[PDB]
């Protein structure tokens, strides 16, 4: 069970301390029970031909709850994350998710010289979808994307993945409205498959901001 | 053989980063905005990581060719972030003392300055997943603190009756490299120096 | 004063030197070193991380179809699935990996690799595979009985859905233009057995990491990138 | 003698350097340091004044 | 007098190993594949032994002559084994940072680099009783690991309106020579630099 | 008596530890009784006008026995040799053999610029014959060939020669199918002579690979 | 700085000199020294062989 | 197989230890091996 604040998760079937770092406070206000809670996002309809999904952080949580208020009222933030991705399948679904948390995922548009705009990057609660997940939509390789902190959801073995993100910045505190540190990237490497139905296994993303700090209240 | 794979030994390499031939009779000088995004060979080494903390060791190598080679004196003033870059060869900003000018000749050994770590933050965001401007017109992937500065090079001499091309090769060797958060090596070719577009 | 004389090699700009030079801005204190997570001090730490192989080394495999091998009723009892030519240098299954892109910056590579094959079928799906490390030197096995003789390990998929396959010492660019330093072949052993609700087509994900003995030297440039819009904007 | 070689950056006039140079008038004793009131050693002392 | 017969004192001698005059207006540069098999005088000293372990101390000496002597800047990039050699004077491989370039002038003292021991094995097989290739087309007597590299020298300057010949003398002085398994001195004259044919 | 493995030699009439080095193992599989045995080659018909014979090692043993199998099945080898050359003459034959073991005997063809091919070098059990033994077929001198490890078979004094070859390579292990470390060169300096018959004294070569190592089995 | 002056014989390439020069590939570890049999340290050992 | 190259200079006699056989253990005793001698030189 993963109970932080008021929101709890009774998860029923393994932490990945991202780069071996547990999130601590800065050695500012510290909302410890107001924001440290699982802002469970909408579960995504994972079909067979789904390419992937990306949620930039804290862009995914700028509009949600007490953390969403403390973004649009404060000015800086300092907060690690704890992403609990759970992909509840039966014993008859197959597939593999690379639940990878990419720091500073500067995306790239396909086949144009124009940079991606504000609309193509800052999606929010709805999240994104990989246009070309083999290259992570930044020209790199999915095959080497395990260099980032990651866990595999192999539906043969597990349905869940828990990644504990630290404060990942050169700066001590940064913009939540402009800058997005991490990017929870869930990419189905092996696609979903079962013969009887073109099935769906919804992937629930629950992002608890660990150890929130804030400054600059207006 | 575990010591040549050190990030100090992997990245501290005086690769060519800038090469512009300017005539003399940008108007008859060149400024080069110091980025690592210029040549695709050093960039892909530095796009292996997310956060870099390096002192650049800029070595300005100036050659010369006519149309007897003259012995000129050059200036290689480094305009940092915030200070103003010259628009002319004889502007007032070349005379600005607080900029780090270095005065060298063609016949000397090449001028060499160690530009320090000059980010506002604790490391250079090689990839910045954010926006510089506070409106929606601000460009993506440009950290406001990532700016090294500007390397502005002119010929200190007055006008000479010979017309001749001056080719300047700028060699950057990062020093004291601390590198954080490695990334996948980019497989698809680049499309621009400003962003990570793929084809 | 001090009587000196100039050696040969004076006034040269050797690009690989390490000499303390005059800083452009002395008495300028940079931003202090903050503990950013995940410092890489050594590029072997990048290489020792597992990364997906392109184990579908066939034609018309576009994109993510390269990362998985479909096993199904089409695969026979002992037919074939894949072979992985151990060529970090050459364009193959190991080119687009972390061990195969960092070691294209380095000429000589010498150490033990480590493959990891994760099965990605259903939980009811049973069957056996036969992973066969083949050394350098001879022919690649084409029948499963020829693959019985070398190094190998019969891999059922019930509990253990992942196999660490320690490839032994190689020494890499020690034999020749890197041609062929062996194979890792996988044949069907039994068949693929899925129930009437699971999919008939399963898949394999293959990883490769280098072990802690992996050594690398003689740095060069990578042949991977090679050829920009607004490239002259740094001079504007 | 002492075998030396010239580095890159030799014979350059870097304007921000700090090298002890040959004084134009050695064996010339300047006027001694008298205690003038209000020495500023640090420009922050100028800034911290309202 | 037992100390001048040391193999360190016998072989560490800066003998001429390469000498090629290239014009300027291989096309207007030269690459030299670093072997000891070039001149018959140093080769017979080094064919006294079977296995050699030496660091070469390459001293590139560049002269110049017209058809006032111009003051040029040269590059003497050492392309190791595996890295690619330039085919043109202005190719991209001259800009490759990871190769050990050295930038010098004609009017400077001669450029001097110490190329390290760069065999894959523990010594250079001077005589290799084997074959490089894995087919029967592979050449005899060529160890794949014996390759030092390639010493590629160009003029960094652009085109100048004078036409002039550049003669480059390359002097190699082996250092830290450890030598194994001495051989008879070769009595018959050489027939090729690749093999030990006799007449 | 020289008994290694199953093959024995009851030799009936002095080791030359080549460069003073006894063969040891590498500080890999180690066939200690399968391959460490005297692979006695064919005895060579030594007439008066014979120039010499050369056997490159391990090219002479790539087709013979358990060492011949472990060449054509493994990939690398590490093995010293122990060559027992015996030249069984009466008390009425005269002659002198320079039984010399030349490391890295890069041969040379006569009066051409073309390198020697695979056929001219890799002879095998049949061995070779010196086309110009005064220059060792590599342009050097036979007169100085005693700089290599060698023993003399002066038929006045002895009929045998035993040379104990170590692992002679820059590499720790090397190719048996491509590279040949040593070369047993038997050159009659003083030719055979007796008045009553144009006689033959057959020269038996027995090469025992000492301390075999192998790697790379296919 | 350190006041120096150039001697005669400065900037010369004397071919028999022994000066430590700048290595072309520093931080490159060569192949380690393996015990190859028959090291000749001294050419008299070649001469004393009959 | 098993063997021993036999020059005849000093030693004009060779003890050749045939190993354990067990004889009538395999079958009508047909063939329990050979001792062959060829010319060497």
């Amino acid at each position: 069970q993963l109970k932080l604040g008021n929101s709890a998760i009774v998860t029923q079937e393994n932490y990945c301390c991202a780069y071996g770092e547990w999130p601590n406070y800065l050695p500012p206000t510290q909302p410890e029970t107001a924001t440290d809670r699982f802002y469970t996002l909408k579960s995504v309809k994972w079909e067979t031909g789904s390419t992937g999904w990306w949620w930039k952080l804290p862009d995914a949580l700028n509009n949600i709850g007490m953390f969403g208020q403390n973004v649009q009222h404060h000015y800086l933030y300092r907060s690690g994350f704890l992403i609990h991705v759970q992909c509840n399948a039966t014993k008859f679904h197959q597939g593999a998710l690379l639940v990878v948390a990419i720091p500073e995922h500067q995306r790239g548009a396909h086949n144009t010289n124009t940079s991606p705009g504000f609309d193509d990057i800052m999606k929010g609660e709805e999240g994104g979808t990989f246009n070309h997940p083999y290259v992570l939509d930044d020209g790199t390789s999915l095959a080497c994307a395990t260099i980032f902190p990651h866990q595999w959801i192999n539906l043969r073995t597990n349905n869940s993945a828990t990644i504990v993100l630290p404060w990942m910045n050169a700066a001590p505190m940064d913009f939540p409205l402009r800058h997005n540190q991490w990017t929870l990237a869930i990419i189905p490497v092996v696609p979903l498959g079962t013969r009887t139905t073109s099935s769906m296994v919804p992937i629930t993303v629950s992002i608890a901001p660990m150890c929130c700090e804030f400054n600059g209240l207006r | 053989g575990v010591s040549e794979t050190l990030v100090e030994n992997f990245l501290s390499r005086a690769a060519l980063v800038s090469k512009r031939s300017f005539e003399y009779k940008d108007k008859n000088f060149f400024k080069w905005t110091i980025n690592t995004r210029s040549f695709v060979q050093l960039r892909r080494k530095l796009e292996l990581f997310t956060y870099l903390r390096f002192d650049a060791e800029i070595t300005i190598l100036t050659t010369v060719a006519v149309n007897g080679l003259p012995d000129l004196t050059l200036q290689a003033m480094f305009v940092p972030t915030g200070a103003l870059t010259p628009e002319k060869q004889d502007s007032f900003h070349w005379q600005s003392g607080s900029n780090a000018s270095v005065f060298f000749k063609i016949s000397d050994p090449p001028a060499r300055i160690t530009i320090p770590f000059m980010c506002i933050n604790s490391a250079y965001s090689v990839f910045y997943d954010g926006f510089a401007g506070f409106e929606k017109n601000g460009l993506y992937g440009i950290n406001p603190a990532d700016t090294i500065g500007n390397l502005c090079v002119r010929i200190v001499n007055e006008h000479q009756p010979v017309g001749f091309t001056v080719t300047v090769r700028v060699y950057m060797k990062p020093k004291h490299i601390k590198a954080w958060a490695p990334r996948p090596p980019r497989t698809l070719p680049y499309m621009s120096i400003a962003n990570a577009n793929y084809k | 004063g001090v009587p000196t004389y100039l050696l040969p090699g004076s006034g040269q700009f050797l690009t690989t030197d390490d000499h303390s030079s005059a800083p452009a801005l002395p008495c300028f204190n940079p931003t202090p070193e903050m503990h950013i997570p995940g410092q890489v001090r050594n590029m072997l730490e990048v290489v020792q991380v597992e990364s997906m192989m392109e184990i579908n080394n066939t034609e018309s495999a576009v994109g993510m179809e390269r990362l998985k091998v479909d096993i199904s009723a089409l695969t026979d009892v002992d037919q074939l699935l894949f072979n992985i030519p151990l060529d970090i240098q050459l364009d193959g299954p190991l080119r687009n990996t972390l061990v195969g892109n960092i070691s294209r910056y380095y000429t000589h590579w010498s150490g033990s690799l480590e493959m990891t094959f994760m099965f990605c079928g259903s939980f009811m799906a049973a069957g056996k595979l036969i992973l066969c490390y083949t050394p350098p030197g001879g022919s690649c096995p084409t029948t499963r009985e020829t693959a019985m003789l070398g190094t190998h390990i019969v891999w059922d998929f019930g509990l253990q859905s992942s196999v660490t396959l320690i490839i032994p010492w190689i020494s890499g660019s020690h034999y020749r233009t890197n041609a062929n330093v062996g194979y890792v072949t996988c044949f069907m052993q039994t068949n693929l057995i899925v129930p009437s609700e699971s999919s008939d087509t399963c898949s394999l994900i293959g990883f490769i990491a280098a072990k802690d003995d992996f050594s690398l030297r003689l740095m060069r440039d990578s042949p991977d990138i090679g050829q920009l819009h607004a490239a002259e904007a740094a001079y504007q």
